[PDB]
């Protein structure tokens, strides 16, 4: 599951040979990229769409932690870290989107939405690796505003209720990849994400 | 950061910030951003005028984030709001 | 208003960078240019010259890193999108080439944020990255300036040659196989310092289309030089407009519609004009006017009818009046003609000479002259060096058949194979010339070709079929254009540009026609013209603007084509005013029957004013 | 034209700008912006002390001795302009008015630039240790210590820009003045006899080329894609090519920094 996106199932990642290959440099750009749309769909469903049963998330973290401290099997430690790192990148992507959508606690309710609360549980149980991965995620968001990279976009309102936030998130995450054959708003919004 | 910021030039200022370069419970944080232990009080005192406009113009957007240092150094404008609303909630109770 | 300020600061930066480059160009020639002319100037040694260069480079390094990283990132995104188009399929509305790419504010931003996080660890798969290149024009000012620095510092302290190593013609020169890919804006790839300019090929292609009015107005812009048809035709359209309006002497032509008399009349006047003039002095005219008799009315539409009328006389393959063979033929694909040498009489030279003028006259006043020419004959007209790649335009069959011969000569067994063919340096002429073996080199009949000189044999076949057989027409047809257009007005445009300006668009494009013409009746009209056959579109435009084709540019209509809807009347027929290219159609509340009036009007093939 | 309360020159009555600084020095004389067509009326209501011209040969000779014996060229006048700045304004103003003549400033200016002391004062006029009476600075003796710093840093450069702009843009006359300014600068930039002079001439040239680059950029940014004002800026850079390239390198760097960050 986690190492999906790599290898070929149904997408232009598959059939990258002569049929989708005009001299070798076509594959070079098609390679060096690993799919994560399928991975993101699994993560978003497990964090957002599912209920507060909080048993599948514990079950997933139980086996990841168990293999992260396995020594008697040769080479198991290295593949456990690579699996963990890719999974934590997916959770950070969902957490950034969810937190950016929702507004600040202006009503002094002192309540954090359940989907975000599940994201924090993953980060805490994997503290050394989550801290490392959140460092790179933050760097990707603020690098365009360090220079004039722009992509101005347009201002948008901030959702106050949970239901509105779950609306926007699923539009961009429940998506099928592909088959085979105003500037100041963007800077301020990226700075808010950082 | 001992020297008072005097040059009004972006190029010179960026040069200065660059060229100047057991039980687990005993672990203690060690902020030393590019040398020297840094306290928030020192930075707040250094950027004083820049933080007066910030808390007076960007009050509805940057002064609304969780744990923002724009709203607990705020003046009357932020003070007249939370007291009256808190009083009104008590009055209707 | 941020991007306006950032783009202005980038323009001010470029003005300074040019001065450093301009000043540093005077260092080698200081004592001859500055120190002598200026009464008071400093004296420069050599040690400070190299130290000066080190000072300039170290200052420009931070800007170099800023620009290169941005241009590298955008180029990889643009190239990756083109890779996805080839592999992905059309249809699914996220394909880059699908119709949609041509949403809530919240939804628009979340994609940009998601794209950046995915591309940091280079995941970015199966989705086209979000990129608003129209917002990078302050970057384009910086990059264009630093190229100017290194495009001139390199001097201070095309025509594809390869003959061998063939590839199948289907993707070697696709323009030759489908000659209908000549859109006015067709990308050059589809038809067919230095390292950095080629390293960012795609990025420099988008620049010069979105950033040409600003950037490209600068005194040393690469985008202006890198520009293709769109900037070169506008420059030419002004170039011969300047010489058209300055002239105060006009010429009058007078011919009839009859085929035999038309050629006789047209020649009888053209040579008379050259009689009072000189060969060295160009035949530049303010305006040449021709009126057909038995039909009163003078105007622009008459002139357009003439160029088509004279073209059909030479287009056809029948004989001509003696004052003897037809002077054109199609050796390769249909439509593209090559001169017929024939008996090489003095009268034939004038016929090929005088067909040159009408090509220049058409370009001078910017009509269309439907005399389609092969690539090689167009090239020799302009003066570019003919090579062994445009021979593919002469025909696809022979070069491909000849291409296998070099490819087969790459094996040792080909020596035995070559003994079977045992070709010699002799070529049999086509049935066009009446046949007959011709020697490529002296005593070539007794000398059989070998795989050793297949390299040598190939080039002797081409130019024998290219130049010598058509030596006197190509040398005669040339001064036809020469005597009317100046020497220094055609060097910029290539053989590919020349065709679009002379012959216009290859086919009558309805999708361009709608964007060119101006006015529920229209929708019925537009549906009719979509399905009506390709054979008689040329007549409709001939009915429309007295020409079978369309100009390759919107400006090519002087004035713009218009259509006016008259009050309803089912008895009358549509009438076109060619002098203003205005078509009047009665307001018909029916679609199928309206086509009958259009077909009836088209078949008339008559004009009157 | 000017108006004076004390002399009664009002309404239709006016006095020329030459009479304002001699006949009406110290009065309540102010410039007015009305009715551009006029003529002087100073004598009709005042004893005009400008109707007589003296011996011209003695005027120049007197200027020669004052520029040699005395140290008077460094002192600015009551309006804050050093003598060189005043003269350049006169030449620019004169060359427009004097074109309407139907049948000294040029000579003095071309002579003042020829000596090193005047050029040193003009180019470094706003710089510290040189104080403009009318500037908001040179009053820093009663402000808090933190206020006094933040003001020792930064050096006045408006007066230098005004002088440089006039000699390049406004003084559209002959080029003799611009070559004269460079001639004494380059000569003082290659003199090895007087000790401690090379490093001083280097600093003066640096400051001057900074003003030219500031003027050259604004003119080029304003204009669309060669005008004489730009051609004069280009000529200055060529004559001091080693010292112009490095100055332009910093000028370009300052413009692109806010875009880069
Ligand atoms: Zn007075
Ligand atoms: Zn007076």
């Amino acid at each position: 599951m986690i190492m999906f996106g790599s290898q070929e199932n149904k997408d232009p990642l598959s059939a990258s040979s002569r049929i989708g290959h005009l001299l070798p440099e076509e594959q070079v750009y098609l390679n060096q990229q690993s799919g994560t749309i399928r991975l993101d769909c699994f993560t978003h469903c497990l964090i957002v769409k599912c209920t507060a049963d909080i048993l599948l998330l514990d079950t997933l973290l139980g086996t990841l932690v168990k293999e992260l401290q396995n020594k008697y099997t040769p080479g198991r430690r290295e593949e456990a870290i690579a699996v963990t790192m890719r999974f934590l990148r997916s959770v950070a992507r969902v957490f950034v989107i969810l937190s950016v959508e929702m507004a600040s606690s202006k009503k002094k309710n002192n309540f954090i939405p359940q989907p975000i609360g599940k994201c924090k549980r993953v980060f805490q149980a994997l503290l050394p690796y989550a801290v490392e991965e959140l460092c790179n995620v933050a760097e990707s968001l603020i690098v365009p505003v360090r220079m004039g990279i722009a992509r101005p976009t347009a201002p948008f309102t901030l959702a106050s209720t949970s239901i509105d936030a779950m609306q926007g998130s699923e539009e961009l995450f429940s998506v099928e990849p592909l088959p085979p054959r105003s500037y100041l708003t963007s800077a301020s919004s990226l700075a808010r994400a950082y | 950061l001992e020297v008072l910021p005097t040059k009004m030039s972006y190029a010179a200022n960026l040069k200065n910030v660059m060229n100047m370069q057991p039980p687990l419970t005993s672990f203690r944080p060690q902020c030393s951003f590019m040398g020297m232990v840094i306290s928030h009080d020192m930075l707040l005192g250094r950027w004083r005028l820049s933080l007066e406009l910030f808390g007076r113009v960007f009050m509805e957007d940057v002064g609304a984030e969780p744990g923002s240092i724009l709203t607990e150094l705020g003046g009357f404008e932020v003070k007249e709001s939370k007291f009256r609303r808190e009083m009104e909630k008590l009055r209707n109770q | 208003s941020y991007l306006t300020s950032a783009s202005s600061l980038a323009r001010a930066y470029s003005i300074v960078i040019r001065q450093i480059s301009d000043l540093m160009g005077l260092i080698p020639k200081y004592n001859h240019l500055v120190y002598s002319q200026i009464p008071a100037a400093v004296k420069l040694t050599y040690q400070d010259a190299v130290n000066l260069q080190n000072y300039v480079e170290e200052k420009l390094i931070p800007t170099w890193n800023w620009m290169v990283s941005i241009m590298d990132s955008t180029e990889a995104q643009l190239r990756y999108g083109s890779a996805l188009a080839s592999a992905g399929d059309p249809g699914h509305p996220n394909h880059p080439l699908h119709a949609s790419q041509n949403m809530s504010a919240r939804g628009d931003f979340l994609n940009y944020a998601l794209s950046l996080m995915r591309s940091h660890n280079d995941e970015h798969s199966d989705v086209l990255p979000v990129l608003d290149v129209c917002s990078l024009k302050h970057v384009a000012y910086v990059f264009q300036a630093l190229i100017y620095w290194i495009k001139a510092m390199n001097q201070q302290t095309g025509c594809i040659p390869p003959n061998p190593f063939e590839v199948p013609l289907a993707e070697a020169i696709p323009l030759a196989d489908q000659p209908h890919l000549l859109q006015p804006n067709a990308r050059k790839e589809d038809l067919f310092h230095d390292m950095l300019l080629g390293r960012w090929r795609l990025s420099l292609e988008l620049f010069g289309r979105v950033f040409m009015e600003d950037v490209g107005a600068e005194p040393g812009s690469i985008l202006t030089e890198l520009g293709g048809f769109e900037v070169k035709e506008s420059k030419f359209r002004r170039e011969m407009e300047k010489l058209r309006n300055q002239q105060s002497r006009d010429l009058s032509l007078e011919v009839d519609r009859d085929r035999d008399l038309l050629i006789q009349q047209t020649m009888r006047q053209l040579n008379n004009h050259f009689g009072r003039r000189c060969a060295t002095t160009p035949m530049a005219v303010h305006r040449v006017k021709v009126t057909f008799k038995d039909e009163p009315g003078e105007g622009s539409g008459v002139a357009r009818s003439f160029y088509t009328a004279i073209a059909q006389a030479f287009l056809s393959n029948e004989k001509l009046p003696n004052l003897n063979a037809p002077l054109f033929y199609q050796p390769g694909k249909r439509g593209f003609y090559t001169p017929r040498p024939g008996k090489n009489t003095e009268a034939r030279l004038n016929c090929f000479r005088n067909i040159g003028r009408i090509l220049g006259l058409c370009l001078l006043q910017n009509e269309l002259c439907p005399i389609t020419l092969n690539r090689h004959v167009i090239k020799v007209l302009l003066g570019r060096k003919v090579n062994w790649h445009d021979f593919a335009f002469f025909d696809p069959v022979m070069y491909e058949s000849l291409r296998q011969l070099i490819l087969a000569s790459q094996s040792s067994d080909a020596d035995a194979v070559f003994s079977a063919m045992d070709l010699a340096f002799a070529i049999d002429l086509c049935k066009e010339e009446g046949g007959g073996q011709v020697e490529l080199i002296p005593n070539g009949v007794n000398i059989p070709v070998t795989p050793q000189n297949v390299y040598e044999y190939v080039r002797k076949y081409a130019e024998h079929r290219m130049l010598v057989v058509a030596e006197q027409p190509l040398h005669a047809m040339r001064k036809g254009l020469l005597d009317v257009l100046p020497k220094n007005s055609l060097e910029d445009l290539t053989a590919e540009d020349f065709r679009l300006l002379v012959n216009g668009c290859g086919e009558v494009n309805v999708q361009m026609l709608i964007s060119f013409t101006s006015f529920q009746f229209k929708r019925w009209f537009w549906s009719i013209v979509e399905k009506m056959s390709m054979t008689e579109r040329q007549d409709l435009v001939y009915f429309w603007t007295s020409s079978p084709s369309l100009p390759a540019s919107e400006e090519g209509f002087q004035p713009m084509p218009s259509i006016t809807i008259r009050p309803p009347d089912d008895q009358h027929l549509p009438t076109a005013n060619t002098c203003i290219s205005r078509l009047y159609v009665p307001l018909y509340s029916s679609k199928q029957i309206l086509k009958q009036k259009l077909l009836l009007a088209i078949k008339t093939k008559n004009f009157g004013f | 034209i000017f108006e004076c309360r004390t002399c009664g020159l009002l309404e239709s009555l006016c006095c020329c700008t030459e009479c304002a600084r001699v006949c009406h020095k110290g009065h309540d004389c102010k410039l007015k912006r009305t009715s551009p067509t006029a003529y002087c009326d100073c004598w009709e209501k005042c004893k005009c002390k400008t109707l007589i011209a003296g011996q011209k040969s003695a005027r120049l000779d007197l200027l020669y001795r004052l520029l040699t014996a005395t140290n008077l060229v460094t002192l600015p006048n009551s309006r804050g302009e050093h003598l060189l700045l005043f003269l350049v304004q006169t030449v620019a103003r004169q060359t427009v008015e004097h074109c309407q003549y139907r049948p000294f400033a040029q000579l003095a200016l071309e002579r003042v630039l020829q000596d090193w002391n005047a050029l040193k004062s003009m180019i470094m006029f706003g710089s510290q240790e040189n104080k403009d009476p009318l500037s908001a600075s040179s009053r820093i003796g009663h402000l808090l210590p933190e206020e006094q710093v933040y003001l020792n840093q930064q050096s006045g450069t408006i007066r230098l820009d005004c002088f440089t702009h006039c000699l390049i843009v406004k003084c559209t006359a002959d080029i003799l003045l611009l070559d004269t300014l460079l001639g004494t600068l380059v000569k003082e930039l290659q003199n090895k006899y007087t000790p401690g002079r090379r490093e001083e001439a280097i600093a003066v040239t640096m400051r001057f080329l900074r003003s030219v680059a500031r003027v050259f950029v604004i003119l080029s940014v304003e204009m669309a894609s060669i005008p004489q004002p730009i051609g004069k800026c280009k000529r200055v850079f060529q004559a001091l090519l080693p010292y112009a390239v490095e100055e332009l390198c910093n000028v370009a760097e300052s413009l692109i920094v806010p875009v880069r960050m």
